[PDB]
């Protein structure tokens, strides 16, 4: 990814960190319907 | 409980006089190839991080720079485009309420929050 | 890279005089493009309402945002411009802020040309230097052009 | 002759077809490149032993397929300009045109803020 | 960009 | 077999190879029983579409009795010819592995 | 006995926490060292001495700066290339090599 840089790939990377680190927004989904 | 087999049927037994002319490999030629293989480990690497370390060089030259201290003025490049254009408003296109609107403008930029 | 290999492969330093010119070209050819294009009146007219309409909505952002950001600080119309001209409404230091911003960025061309190219043989020295100071005045002046 | 003339910033030397012949054929040319946007123009390279020295001529070689193997069989050897350092360069050059893009964004970014906030003016 | 149109042209096969 | 580094290598022209392939040929009009055995290695690059320095085409390593090598750089493949062809192309800077695999596939007859 | 082991095996452990952090504060200090040359006033001297240097440069050298900034392109190197251009391209008649000029 250093020797070709794009586009694609850095959104694609975002994408899986967040569904690493804050993809438990999948879970604020649940927490936030709760109050509803 | 084990059982036991002999090591001497699976030592493999070859005759290194016996084999065609140039099949087995000297020193420099071992010692060529392991330098080969190395290359061919770090050619990509060493030459992205030259094609990088010109543009980092160039960044790092202009950042050396800092700002306007130690450049005296210049008559033939104003720091105004318009006074070096020759640009100023004519008659038409003029509100009299757009200058209010200039104002806050001005109050957009200046970054004063009020607006 | 076929690009770059024809232009190698098929026609004493001739190889970097036709990739220069090539680049030279193709940077060229989309400028003169784009400033032809926006050298026509009623793309004036398009781009003056869409830069009216990101004003209003980014200014909407900014009082929306700028207040909720003090309230965590707490915690711890259209006409009289889209038919006035379009300079009257703009203030000068927005301009001289682009201005400021394109000079710092550009201003250490003429170095970085020289000193790429540059390592009978350097009877060229001169000819570089001429290269360089004129490529960076060309940049300005087509700044100011468009 | 070259008894009664000045010299002059040594040029290529024109040959048509046969003094070429000829030539590769008495085992006098050493080097020939090939050239042109068509394929059939030569810049031949004699060797010193040769009547007049080391010289460059020039020459349009008509299309005839018996000349290959006159070449090769004379010694000559056939060259081209293109040796892996140039290949090297032009690939390093791609590399820095990848490149480009990006850095030219982020400084683009750091000059806004520096004209910003870090280096306003005075007042 | 006429200049390196006959070195280009050969990535098609042209003359 | 591991790719050498072909920096440091000599080369040689096209031309060369398709006149050394003719003489190993026995179909061939230019055939001589007295040639010395060559030993081929054709390579094909694999990093093209990952990193820099990837090239198009074959390359050729040839070995010689006295065991050295040299290279050959066959991009381009020069004018499309059929296997079983039998002519040079009429001007010597037309040697691509067109005419390069045609010579060895009537090599093996 | 004990107090005096404990604190030298803390400080042989920070000295270790030292060695995993030589490089930063390393290049910290040769930054600041480096930051420390342009406020010194040897720096402003030489800045003034550099503002002498271009005032004696600017009054030797009028007719060299206008022509590298108002005549070198816009009228000796732009016709030339746009008259050699033209006629490049366009064909060898003579309503477009001569009249349309
Ligand atoms: C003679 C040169 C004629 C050019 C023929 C080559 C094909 C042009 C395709 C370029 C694609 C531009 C584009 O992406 O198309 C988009 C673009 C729109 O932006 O199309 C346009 O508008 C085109 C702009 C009009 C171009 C006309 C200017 C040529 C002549 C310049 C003045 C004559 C010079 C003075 C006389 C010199 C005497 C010595
Ligand atoms: C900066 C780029 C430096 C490259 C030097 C220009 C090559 C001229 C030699 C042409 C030639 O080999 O001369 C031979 C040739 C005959 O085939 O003469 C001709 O007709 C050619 C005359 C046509 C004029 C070419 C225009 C080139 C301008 C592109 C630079 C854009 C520069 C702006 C910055």
């Amino acid at each position: 990814f250093l020797m070709q840089p794009s586009w694609d790939a850095v959104t694609g990377a975002i994408r899986w960190g967040l569904e690493r680190s804050g993809l438990p927004e999948l879970r604020a989904l649940r927490d936030s319907l709760l109050p509803e | 409980r084990r059982e036991a087999i002999p090591a001497e049927l699976l030592l493999v037994k070859e005759d290194p006089s016996k084999l065609p002319a140039g099949v087995l490999q000297t020193r420099e030629q071992l010692k060529q190839a392991q330098r080969d293989i190395n290359w061919a480990g770090k050619r990509e690497q060493v030459f992205a991080a030259v094609a990088a370390g010109w543009h980092l060089a160039s960044f790092a030259l202009n950042l050396a720079f800092w700002g306007v201290e130690g450049m005296p003025p210049d008559r033939y490049w104003p720091t105004s485009p318009r006074i070096r254009l020759q640009i100023r408003p004519g008659r038409y296109g003029n509100m009299d309420g757009g200058q209010r609107v200039y104002m806050d403008y001005l109050a957009r930029s200046e970054g004063v929050p009020l607006n | 890279s076929a690009i770059i290999k024809s232009i190698n492969n098929k026609t004493s330093s001739e190889k970097e005089t036709m990739q220069l010119l090539l680049m030279s070209s193709s940077i060229l050819l989309h400028l003169c493009a784009i400033i032809s294009l926006v050298s026509i009146s009623q793309v004036r007219c398009f781009v003056k309402f869409h830069l009216i309409l990101l004003y209003k909505l980014s200014n909407v952002y900014n009082a929306i945002l700028n207040q909720l950001s003090n309230k965590l600080q707490k915690n711890l119309g259209f006409l009289v411009e889209w038919s006035s001209d379009f300079i009257t409404i703009i203030p000068e230091n927005v301009d001289i802020y682009i201005w400021n911003v394109f000079s710092k960025i550009y201003r250490t061309i003429p170095l970085s040309f020289i000193s790429t190219t540059l390592g009978q043989k350097m009877v060229a020295f001169p000819i570089l230097l001429s290269l360089s100071h004129l490529l960076h005045r060309r940049i300005l002046y087509l700044f100011d052009t468009l | 002759s070259v008894k009664t003339a000045w010299r002059t910033q040594e040029v290529l030397r024109e040959l048509s077809y046969t003094q070429l012949w000829a030539l590769v054929g008495e085992g006098h040319v050493a080097r020939v490149r090939f050239y042109g946007p068509e394929k059939n123009k030569v810049m031949a390279t004699t060797r010193a032993s040769a009547p007049g020295g080391e010289r460059l001529c020039k020459v349009v070689l008509p299309p005839d397929p018996e000349l290959l193997d006159h070449l090769v069989s004379n010694g000559v050897v056939v060259d081209t300009g293109v040796t892996e350092d140039d290949r090297l360069r032009a690939s390093l050059l791609v590399q820095m045109l990848r490149y480009t893009v990006p850095f030219m964004v982020i400084s683009g970014l750091f000059w806004m803020i520096h004209t910003w906030i870090l280096d306003p003016l005075p007042n | 960009l006429a200049l390196l149109t006959p070195t280009l042209l050969t990535l098609t096969g042209q003359s | 077999e591991v790719e050498p580094d072909w920096r440091s290598l000599p080369a040689m022209s096209p031309a060369e190879l398709y006149a050394g392939l003719r003489a190993r040929n026995w179909t061939s009009a230019h055939y001589d029983p007295a040639a010395e055995p060559w030993r081929l290695q054709v390579f094909s690059c694999d990093y093209k579409h990952t990193g820099v320095t990837g090239w198009p085409g074959y390359r050729v390593v040839v070995t010689s009795r006295g065991g050295r090598r040299r290279w050959v750089d066959l991009a381009e493949e020069g004018e499309l010819v059929q296997l079983t062809e039998q002519a040079p192309p009429a001007s010597p800077a037309d040697i691509g592995y067109s005419h390069v695999f045609a010579q060895l596939y009537q090599a093996y007859e | 006995p004990l107090t005096r082991a404990v604190l030298a095996v803390v400080r042989v452990r920070e000295l270790l926490r030292a060695l995993l952090l030589l490089p930063f504060s390393a290049v910290g200090g040769a930054v600041a060292a480096w930051q420390g040359l342009f406020n010194s006033q040897r720096y402003e001297n030489f800045l003034m001495s550099e503002g002498e240097r271009i005032w004696a440069w600017r009054n030797r050298s009028e007719n060299e700066r206008w022509f590298w900034e108002v005549f070198a392109w816009d009228r000796l190197i732009f016709p030339i290339l746009v008259i050699v251009a033209w006629e490049y391209l366009v064909p060898n008649h003579l309503v477009w090599a001569v009249l349309a000029p």
